[PDB]
């Protein structure tokens, strides 16, 4: 807070948040823990989590976030991106279809949702 | 009729004798019908029944096409 001024509002902009979680797998076995259902760590929803929390905003300031997040092998089964999507208010879902038939921006018509 | 030729044009001409032959033209009525009627039996029940069967559930399977579980 600024004396006789209001909060400002701050932008947030994440590359590939999917690499946080990727450089945990890393080390994972190597802190002796047993590898989870694909090869990711146990603790992954938690420790995806206890990031995610601290974006929100709160009764003083706003933080509006845009987050890429990557998406292994074209598949949006996988853990990390099938976790993340509880976290987000507007999930805009890229298709490799759409890509390669010419039309810019990608963005799937079906899958892109918002509380909004 | 000509010198040389007859020629007669018929609207429906039979080769049997009598006058009762709508007795013998309904043998070749029923067996045309029934041949069309067999017909409509086989398009329907090979073309567009398989052939939807086919197309039904294709989309289920492109889906998981990427899965690792």
């Amino acid at each position: 807070k600024d004396e006789n001024g209001k909060g400002r509002d701050v932008l947030l902009f994440v590359d590939n948040i999917y690499r946080y979680t990727l450089a945990g797998t890393e080390v994972s076995a190597l802190l002796g823990r047993m590898p989870s259902a694909v090869g990711y760590q146990p603790t992954l929803a938690e420790e995806m989590g206890v990031l995610q929390e601290r974006i929100t905003s709160t009764k003083s300031g706003s933080i509006t976030s845009i987050q890429a997040v990557y998406v292994p092998a074209d598949d949006l089964t996988d853990p990390s991106p099938a976790t993340t999507f509880a976290h987000l208010d507007a999930t805009v879902v890229l298709s490799r279809d759409i890509a390669s038939s010419g039309i810019y921006p990608a963005i799937d018509p079906l899958d892109s949702t918002s509380r909004q | 009729v000509q010198p040389h030729v007859v020629t007669v044009l018929a609207d429906t001409a039979i080769r049997a004798d009598n006058l009762d032959e709508a007795a013998i033209l309904e043998a070749r009525k029923n067996a045309e019908q029934l041949l069309a009627n067999q017909k409509s039996d086989l398009d329907s029940a090979a073309a567009l029944a398989a052939l939807a069967e086919t197309a039904a559930q294709l989309e289920t399977i492109r889906k998981i096409k990427n899965r690792a579980q």
